């Protein structure tokens, strides 16, 4: 099982946010720490993505684009998994040093979004998602958001996405299961969209609320995220929404 | 250029 060997081998390890848990919870502190965590996780997502089977088949511009469009969904999905495996979805396990209880969900001003993410986490339990299913699904999320007008080399992307769908099917009553997992994958995208909107709005007013955005987060959220929010870049859904 | 710099640096 070469493909799964690779996915297990390249899977990122633990990433800490650097949050000072001694400071009282505040919107500014929680969100600044989430932003720094995003910056740290981005580095791991890039290293992981570049090591994926077939990823180098893509035009280099498209390689950069898919990472910049898909990181939110990738990271939410992995976080939901960590939450499921570590705290049985009782809390949102963003990092070992940044675990959200209900009070933090409220103080972050993202309670509705957190609810949805906790629901996703719970789905890993409700569906008895296996580690191997998780890894294949997560890889597929890298190839699940593209420009409406297409990538630089659309053909190489289409082929790559096709093969990752095939890898998922082979890891998979089979029709029921495939239906379930594709439905779960689709469910990530509306969550990512709500977070895209939230973080964009936050960046714009960040100076007024003392929220710090690191360099790559600020760049990506101002240059790439608006392409999604303006409708130039859209998720690929399995099922019609 | 910050993302591209990261991407090209490994
Ligand atoms: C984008 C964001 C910082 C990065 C966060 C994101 C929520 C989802 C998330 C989960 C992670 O595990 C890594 C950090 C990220 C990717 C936050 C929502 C608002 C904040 O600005």
């Amino acid at each position: 099982p070469i493909f799964l060997n690779v996915l297990e081998a390249i899977e990122p390890g633990v990433v800490c946010a650097g949050h000072d848990n001694n400071q009282p919870d505040s919107f500014a502190a929680l969100l600044s720490s989430l932003n720094e965590l995003g910056e740290r996780q981005l580095v791991h997502v890039v290293k992981w993505a570049k090591a994926l089977p077939g990823f180098r088949n893509l035009h280099v511009d498209d390689q950069m684009a898919v990472i910049q469009y898909s990181w939110m969904g990738l990271m939410v999905f992995a976080m939901g998994w960590r939450s499921f495996t570590n705290v049985n979805s009782r809390m949102l396990y963003f990092a070992p040093d940044l675990v959200f209880n209900e009070y933090r969900m409220h103080k972050s001003r993202m309670y509705s979004q957190c609810v949805r993410m906790r629901h996703l986490s719970q789905e890993f339990g409700w569906l008895q998602i296996t580690p191997q299913e998780f890894l294949c699904m997560k890889a597929l999320l890298l190839f699940s958001i593209i420009p409406v007008d297409g990538l630089k080399n659309q053909k190489f992307f289409d082929e790559l996405r096709m093969n990752y769908i095939k890898e998922l099917d082979r890891i998979i009553s089979c029709s029921r299961r495939f239906y379930q997992l594709t439905k779960l994958l689709d469910s990530v995208q509306p969550i990512a969209r709500e977070l895209h909107q939230f973080t964009f709005d936050l960046l714009i007013k960040s100076h007024m609320v003392s929220v710090d955005f690191p360099e790559m987060m600020a760049e990506i959220i101002s240059v790439q995220v608006p392409k999604i929010l303006s409708g130039k870049v859209k998720p690929i859904y399995f099922h019609t929404q | 250029g910050a993302f591209q710099n990261l991407f090209q640096s490994v």
